[PDB]
């Protein structure tokens, strides 16, 4: 049932593609008239293609451009467009196995086909692979921790994976095994993996890699170094405060080597992922100098060196917060932030 | 800007060339040494300890 690790066996799925297509800009086309491979190409450079994320969700909220369209359908009206897009279908509908010019004959009709392409493949290797990532989905779904990572250690050595669920089971698999790996390696070795610090999009038929859970170093952030980043000030946080530490140094220096090109280059939590662990960074500082005037009864200890190194900070992180709000950034509410820094700057007094 | 006085008659306290003020050669001497004391202190936050103090008496 669950999602595949693999290339769509290519064979009647990139025919039914043509067939689709091919229609729907003859059909279009004759749309566009009446209000006055390549095909599938020219359909999405008609339509563009999918920015960094998924659903172009955009507000709901500025241009009131009105649509009142008059309906305009007049079952009369639309086998006006039809009548002609359909005889040009069958030109290549002959040419289609019989399996497809049914399949067009369907979704021509708008019928849907509750046949899914992959569950009907049968080649061994792609054959187990199904059964495996349906195996590790109903073992994570009842948290199966001892028998969910052998299949998924058995499905990455399968030929059949494209990080996929392997950097999205393969991180919590590590929260949920107990025992050995901080997804943060897997995470980090993932973060190398795919950098892809080259910025493709669009073009040709990304009908391999669709989803924005793989990819970027071009633009569109990767999720799974976001979330390097993120379980990573998490990974910081836990027993800190409570020279073999630096990992709020290592994790300061690690986006240190980024500031912009693609990540520092897109903005948000890459600029406030980075204030928030450099505002972690304030606050151990402040307990490390804190309870009952820093320690206890006053400082003497030469003025407050250690007051200065701190409100270097608090000034530093207030520009990272401002520039990641300026550049766009709607993540931060910045009223709790701004409370929060001066009710612990009133800890630093 | 209040002093309005100058010349080797008077001593001028200049930070890095910025001319701050004025005061008489004797009060030249007494703020050397006072300085001097406040640096080998840890009493004056706005005093590193490795100011260089330059004092030419008259």
């Amino acid at each position: 049932m669950f999602e595949v690790p693999i290339t769509l066996t290519n064979r009647k799925f990139a025919q039914r593609r043509k067939l689709k297509y091919q229609y729907i800009n003859y059909i279009s086309r004759r749309f566009d008239r009446i209000s006055k491979s390549d095909e599938e190409r020219k359909f999405w450079k008609k339509y563009e293609k999918p920015e960094k994320s998924f659903e172009i969700w955009r507000t709901v909220s500025s241009q009131n451009k009105q649509p009142i369209n008059k309906q305009k359908m007049t079952y009369h009206n639309f086998k006006k467009i039809e009548k002609i897009p359909l005889r040009k279908m069958e030109i290549p509908l002959l040419h289609c196995t019989k399996e497809n010019k049914l399949y067009f004959q369907s979704i021509s009709r708008g019928l849907e086909p509750l046949k899914t392409s992959t569950s009907e493949v049968r080649n061994y290797r792609t054959r187990h692979i199904v059964t495996l990532t349906d195996l590790l989905h109903l073992n994570v779904s009842r948290h199966n921790w001892s028998l969910a990572y052998k299949i998924f250690a058995t499905l990455i050595r399968i030929p059949g994976v494209q990080i996929k669920s392997l950097w999205g089971i393969g991180v919590e698999i590590l929260d949920n095994l107990s025992n050995s790996s901080s997804g943060l390696d897997f995470l980090q070795w993932m973060c190398q993996i795919y950098s892809s610090k080259s910025r493709f999009v669009q073009n040709i038929n990304y009908r391999s890699i669709v989803p924005p859970f793989q990819t970027g170093s071009r633009t569109h952030t990767a999720k799974f170094a976001i979330t390097y980043l993120w379980s990573s000030l998490i990974n910081c946080q836990k027993s800190m405060e409570p020279t073999e530490n630096d990992l709020l140094q290592e994790l300061i220096d690690k986006i240190s080597e980024w500031v912009l090109t693609p990540p520092f280059m897109e903005d948000a939590e890459v600029w406030f992922i980075y204030a928030s662990c450099h505002l972690l960074k304030a606050d151990t500082l402040s307990r490390q100098f804190v309870n009952d005037n820093k320690n206890n009864d006053l400082i003497g200890l030469d003025r407050d060196i250690k007051i200065n190194q701190v409100i270097k900070h608090i000034h530093y992180v207030r520009t990272f917060l401002k520039i990641c709000l300026d550049k766009g950034g709607f993540a931060v509410p910045s009223r709790l932030i701004e409370n929060q820094l001066k009710s612990f700057e009133s800890r630093l007094y | 800007s209040h002093t309005f006085a100058a010349g080797p008659s008077l001593c001028c306290v200049q930070i890095d060339g910025k001319i701050i003020g004025w005061v008489s050669h004797e009060q030249g001497k007494i703020i050397a040494d006072t300085l001097r004391y406040w640096k080998v202190e840890g009493k004056t936050p706005g005093l590193p300890i490795d100011l260089e103090i330059g004092y030419v008496p008259p």
